[PDB]
């Protein structure tokens, strides 16, 4: 039995902390904490069921504990012991689940591996420095991620504009070919050869302008080809730093919490 | 696609004074023509056709008047330039070329679509290319709202159209608070009348009853014989004191210098608006879900690619989940783990939910995750790309067949493997990971059952008994905050007494959370209770519209509560959240968007900020199509204000382009070189035409007339903000404000500033209506684009560090407030400084605003203190340094306390400091009494994208500063202790 020695029991932990401990856990995952009313006389069993965290109040009267009247159990442990081996479907349907998987403060402390308070503060100062450096690395890399993503969108838009421009200039060729075909014939018999040279000079002028616009798009396409590859590598370094940055912050917060709990209070 | 930059050409922010334009004649010839950058298209077309005679085939060219120009814009659009009075530098050309064509088709339809496309930031012709049936059905079926509002607008003479352009700015109630009334003599209004021929004004003072209708005011003006400075008009029979200008003049003192004019002077200046049914309006064996007797299963086929180096990550997998709002209807189901190089699964995922039990708003939330387990027993998962889809389309059809879904990047800060709050649908950027799914087929089209069949199952499932304390426990549950813990025993208790809950309609949100939405029996019964549920206050109905209440009838009830009880003052007050919750709606066509658009089309002051809130997020691809289609419907029916909005938009685009030049091309040049440049383009003709004579986007009742260039300057920040100044062109600018000033910044996100100033204004309204004259200064702040926004300038305001110069003494601030307020005004300046300190000391502590300093705190000449720059709120220091503490951002040092105590030594012991604490306790408890309103306002912003407001855990910070899990005496003890530990004693 024993009281307050329960691995599944925790003191002033917040529901937000229980959520992080029950996030993505399987059905049956549970833990008990003091009620958020902070009255210190009531507790709250948090159970994982169907992807949700169910809050189950543990009412207390006289010396009896239970989920609802009548309250029969003598220790809050005895209430957890009972349902750790039996199902909660009897207390309420839509449960069909027992208190099978328990979040334990033993594996909670498994992070802080220091004994003397000086070692925890010395280690906390190490992880803090590492975390700030890793965060500044992530924030700068995220700025390149956003700028590269924005510039890629601009290039894709300008490439669309090049496509529409080249279409119009190519329409100008087909329009000139239609109108010239019978007018270069009218000048051939009338011996206006110099006028034909004028039409041919403007056509070369048109094809030369088109050839420039096609090359400007081709240079922007290979630019987009490089920058889309730079974005892909930035994206990978993001997904590599992200998970390590999370656990580095979690390790930091665990050492800071140890220091508060081992220090003087209230 | 929308415009990349805002320059006059692609890659060129400003054309040279002369530029060569390739002109493509209709006969095939190309003519290079030199044009002035500001030359109109009438001039260019005339010079081109005179020059065209020197080129072959000129006989084929028709008359010049028979042609117009076409070119490619920076939006990659093939725009026809029908308005030939436009300058070359204003066409937003991609390249400097122009094509000559004959104009074909509908000139009116094409000109209007050009103006709508320019206003919303993207050509409306892109909406035509969208094959999505819901998009086209939305563009067609939304014209119902457009047709009605224009009919009601012109229904009544020229008065109904005046109610649109100049709506009354009135409070939600004429009931005058006790402390504001005691400022009356059991009201003196000075009416100035422009009497021809000189049109000068004679001062006429009148002492009249406050509840006198505006007509009763002109009655006394005639017997004795519009707000001056802005375009606010008292055109409805609301009590005069109910108008927000009059109500403000009583509390602040000063005389409501109003103005009287003739109706024919304004009705005639009002143009007639007409909605023209567009060119897309005239264009193009089921089973019930409760008959399918099988479980839900979805087949994850394969994905194209993911971006992750294989050396750092082990495997990848597709994580899925069936969600109803923020909660899962069943346990999340993962696929098997595969190598990153072979994103193939071809695997059915079996979900623990009966298909008929699927609620109407059931959604599939999925993502591709990388799982890596190289360290310890714990393996790290990281979301790589996410995607959500509605298991029912907008026609109540259950999704069947195969589906391709392009996924979204994981938003910054999101650490969950799934993004249930994210928007639904595919990523339009097809250069992203694409996941292929397959939904099951059931021999026919599966539809959601009709509401007649819903009430059938509810009447079968349902087929006095209360206790005194049980009724008291129900009342206690309804009074809790929306994020308070609800136990499973309290859920069963609420669901057991659902019918008595009707007696207390405010318990409905807590009751909806007690419903098993994965069970159609309780869900169908809940439908019948909300159908006849009595309506709640609008502030409580807004909660039923955030991310936790996705059901249509739940949201339909909330919209119907706003339709009958949400005043135009409150709708304009909470419009920010009301626009944001549109992102949560499953479909484009919903009752909420119709209510907002209908309200935006019948009230222009509402329609103004309705436009800019949507326009400010068109860059965001997650909502750009929803907000673009909604803005298209608005711009078609808003009437003449589309012209005024385009004046505002083009004015902003020039400021954006100018600031872009200073931050990139001219960043390494000195302040003097940037200013001579700054004035130069300001003296250009196009700049003045666009930057003058337009309504202020911060307040459309403010006319920004002529610029005062000598008072405009570049501020000393890295983003180079622009401190601008316009003259007030009103006939009596001296009565309200002369020389209007606005700060334009392009570079920093102003949504947190915009949100905080909204909350500050909302807090002040709570205090004033409950007898607390705590005067905040919630100046105007509007986000107009991606990290682009406007800022109202408070006149005659100075920072604390400016005061501490003209080093300084602890009494410097107190002596300045006495030198600027010598004699009798001193006793009122101290009162103003004291009541403004209490308001900001309480507000900044509750919200956790970024730390204050001698540059974050400003004081007006009359003593009004206020804060600026609210770039951080809530627990912004949580992730940086994991300290679990509530900061006091505004610590009243010795400088401020000396002022409050009128220069009394030992300031923590005077009668003025005790009354200063009394207002803080009155303010703290007042906001704590309205804690549910503030929780819901922050809850409605959760999907916006603001960094410090991503999860409900972020909102839990105000639950600590307000101490909601304690008693009222316990919380006030907490507030005193926090004020004590911050000021090192004195608060007892
Ligand atoms: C000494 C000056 O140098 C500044 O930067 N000043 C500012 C800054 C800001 C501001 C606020 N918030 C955000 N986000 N940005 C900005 C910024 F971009 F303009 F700097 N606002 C004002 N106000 C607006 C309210 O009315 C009074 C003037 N003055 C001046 C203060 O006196």
């Amino acid at each position: 039995m024993s009281l307050q020695d329960a691995e599944w029991y925790w003191g002033d932990i917040s529901r937000e902390e229980v959520n992080e401990k029950l996030r993505d856990t399987a059905d049956g995952t549970f833990l008990v904490r003091d009620a958020s009313t902070k009255m210190h006389g009531d507790y709250t069993l948090t159970l994982r069921k169907g992807g949700n965290n169910k809050l189950i109040k543990i009412f207390h009267r006289d010396g009896k504990y239970g989920f609802s009247d009548p309250l029969t159990f003598s220790s809050v442990v005895e209430l957890i012991n009972h349902y750790r081996n039996e199902s909660l479907a009897q207390y309420n349907p839509k449960l069909d689940v027992k208190l099978l998987y328990p979040v334990s403060k033993y594996q909670q402390d498994q992070v802080v591996k220091e004994d003397n308070i000086e070692a925890v503060g010395k280690k906390l100062h190490e992880y803090n420095t590492q975390f700030q450096e890793k965060s500044r690395e992530y924030d700068r890399l995220y700025e390149e991620y956003t700028r590269t993503s924005q510039e890629i969108q601009m290039k894709r838009t300008a490439i669309e504009a090049f496509n529409e421009t080249i279409k119009i200039f190519e329409e100008q060729c087909q329009t000139q070919e239609r109108y010239s075909k019978e007018y270069i014939e009218k000048f051939k018999r009338e011996g206006n050869e110099k006028e034909i040279q004028r039409i041919m000079h403007n056509y070369d002028k048109l094809k030369s302008r088109i050839s420039e616009i096609i090359d400007s798009r081709r240079r922007l396409e290979e630019d987009l080809k490089k920058q889309a590859a730079e974005y892909r590598e930035i994206d990978k370094r993001m997904n590599s730093i992200k998970p390590d940055l999370i656990q580095l912050r979690k390790t930091r917060d665990q050492y800071l919490m140890w220091l508060t709990q081992k220090g003087v209070r209230q | 696609p929308p415009r990349p930059s805002s320059g006059e050409l692609w890659g060129i922010h400003l054309m040279p004074p002369r530029i060569l334009v390739e002109c493509l004649l209709p006969n095939g010839m190309i003519v290079t023509l030199e044009c002035l950058r500001e030359a109109t298209l009438i001039t260019i077309k005339h010079e081109l056709f005179k020059e065209a005679r020197k080129y072959p085939l000129h006989q084929l060219l028709q008359d010049e008047s028979s042609y117009i120009f076409v070119s490619v814009t920076q939006e990659a659009e093939r725009e026809e330039f029908f308005d030939e009075t436009r300058r070359l530098c204003d066409l937003r050309l991609f390249q400097p070329f122009l094509k000559v064509i004959e104009p074909v088709g509908n000139r009116e339809e094409k000109i209007l679509n050009r103006e709508i496309g320019f206003a919303i930031g993207m050509p409306v012709c892109e909406f035509d290319m969208v094959k999505d049936p819901e998009v086209q059905d939305f563009r067609r079926n939304i014209l119902n709202v457009c047709k009605e509002a224009v009919d009601l607008r012109d229904l009544n003479s020229p008065h109904s159209r005046a109610m649109y352009v100049y709506p009354p700015n009135v409070e939600s109630s004429p009931e005058l608070p006790k402390h504001i009334y005691n400022k009356l003599d059991k009201i003196i209004v000075v009416i100035w009348v422009i009497v021809s021929p000189n049109n000068d004004k004679q001062k006429y003072t009148l002492k009249i009853n406050h509840d006198c209708v505006p007509e009763q005011v002109i009655a006394e003006a005639i017997r004795k014989k519009k707000v001056c400075g802005c375009d606010e008009y008292f055109l409805e029979k609301y009590p005069l004191s109910q108008y927000k200008y009059i109500r403000s003049c009583i509390m602040l003192g000063r005389m409501p210098n109003l103005m009287l004019m003739a109706k024919e002077s304004l009705y005639s200046q009002l143009p007639m608006d007409c909605f023209t049914m567009p060119s897309y309006s005239r264009r193009i064996s089921t089973k019930s879900l409760w008959v399918i007797n099988s479980a839900l299963r979805i087949k994850i086929l394969c994905a194209t690619y993911v971006n992750v180096n294989i050396r750092d990550i082990d495997k990848i997998y597709v994580r899925t989940g069936i969600y109803h709002g923020g909660e899962p209807l069943c346990d999340n189901v993962n696929t098997q783990r595969v190598p990153c190089s072979n994103p193939r699964w071809n695997e059915w995922l079996n979900y623990d939910i009966y298909i008929p039990d699927l609620p109407r708003a059931a959604r599939l939330c999925l993502s591709i995750c990388s799982v890596k387990g190289r360290k310890g027993a714990k393996e790290e998962h990281c979301p790589l790309a996410w995607g959500n889809i509605n298991l029912f389309d907008y026609t109540d059809t259950l999704v069947s067949g195969k589906m391709a879904l392009n996924l979204w990047p994981v938003p910054h800060g999101l650490e969950d493997l799934l993004n249930p709050i994210g928007v639904t649908g595919s990523n339009p950027n097809k250069e992203t990971p694409c996941l292929e799914l397959e939904f099951d087929w059931f021999s026919s089209v599966v539809k959601f059952p009709d509401m007649s069949v819903i009430e059938e199952h509810a009447n079968w499932s349902v087929s006095n008994e209360l206790r005194e304390n049980d009724k008291e426990q129900l009342k206690a549950i309804s009074t809790r905050d929306p994020l308070s813990e609800i136990t499973e025993q309290e859920k069963d208790f609420l669901w057991s007494h659902r019918h008595y809950c009707v007696t207390i309609p405010e318990i409905l949100p807590k009751l909806l959370l007690s419903v098993k939405w994965n069970s159609r029996d309780e869900v169908a019964q809940m439908y019948c209770l909300v159908k006849d549920w009595p309506p709640i206050k609008p502030e409580q109905a807004m909660e039923l519209l955030d991310c936790n209440y996705p059901d249509p009838m739940v949201r339909g009830f909330a919209v119907r509560c706003l339709e009958k009880y949400l005043t135009d003052d409150k709708l304009s007050q909470y419009l920010i959240q009301l626009v944001q919750v549109l992102k949560y709606e499953q479909y484009l066509d919903n009752l909420l968007v119709r209510f907002l658009l209908k309200k935006a089309l019948t009230n222009q002051r509402i329609g103004h900020f309705f436009f800019w809130h949507l326009k400010s997020e068109m860059h965001n691809k997650t909502v750009s199509q929803r907000f673009g289609l909604l803005l298209e419907s608005y711009c078609r029916a808003c009437g003449m204000y589309l012209k005024h909005l385009n004046r505002q938009v083009e004015a902003m685009e020039k400021l954006i382009n100018l600031t872009d030049i200073l931050k990139q091309e001219k960043k390494d040049e000195t302040q003097k070189v940037q200013m001579k440049f700054l004035v130069e383009q300001m003296r250009r003709p196009d700049f003045m035409d666009a930057l003058q004579g337009f309504l202020s986007p911060l307040n459309p009742a403010h006319q920004l007339g002529n610029l005062r260039l000598e008072e405009c300057r570049i501020m000393s920040s890295a983003k180079r903000p622009l401190w601008l100044n316009w003259e007030n062109p009103d006939i009596m600018s001296e009565l309200l404000f002369q020389n209007n000033e606005i700060i334009f910044k392009n570079g920093d996100d102003l949504r947190q500033d915009m949100l905080t100033l909204q909350i500050i204004r909302i807090m002040e309204n709570i205090w004033q209506n409950q007898g607390l004259d705590l005067r905040m200064l919630p100046y105007g702040c509007l986000s107009i684009g991606d990290c682009v926004g406007l800022i109202e300038v408070v006149r005659n305001s100075h920072t604390i560090m400016q005061i501490q110069c003209k080093q300084f003494n602890s009494h410097t601030l107190h002596q300045w407030l006495k030198d600027k307020n010598k004699g009798e005004i001193y006793d009122a300046a101290i009162d103003l400084f004291t009541r403004s300190c209490a308001g900001y000391c309480v507000a900044t502590f509750i919200l956790g605003i970024g730390d204050r300093h001698n540059s974050n705190i400003m004081v007006k000449d009359d003593g009004q203190l206020f804060h600026i720059d609210f770039g951080h709120f809530l627990d912004h220091k949580k992730k940086k340094f994991g300290y679990k503490r509530e900061r006091v951002p505004f610590v009243l040092t010795q400088d401020f306390l000396i002022v409050i105590s009128k220069g009394a030594q030992e300031c923590t012991k005077t009668r003025e400091f005790e009354r200063f604490q009394e207002m803080c306790y009155k303010a703290y408890l007042a906001i704590r009494q309205h804690a549910n309103l503030f929780i819901n306002l922050f809850s409605m912003m959760l999907g916006s994208g603001m960094p410090e407001l991503q999860s409900f855990d972020d909102i839990a910070y105000i639950r600590k500063t307000l101490a909601l899990d304690k008693t009222e005496q316990e919380a006030l003890e907490y507030f005193m202790k926090q004020m004590n530990d911050a000021h090192h004693g004195g608060w007892t």
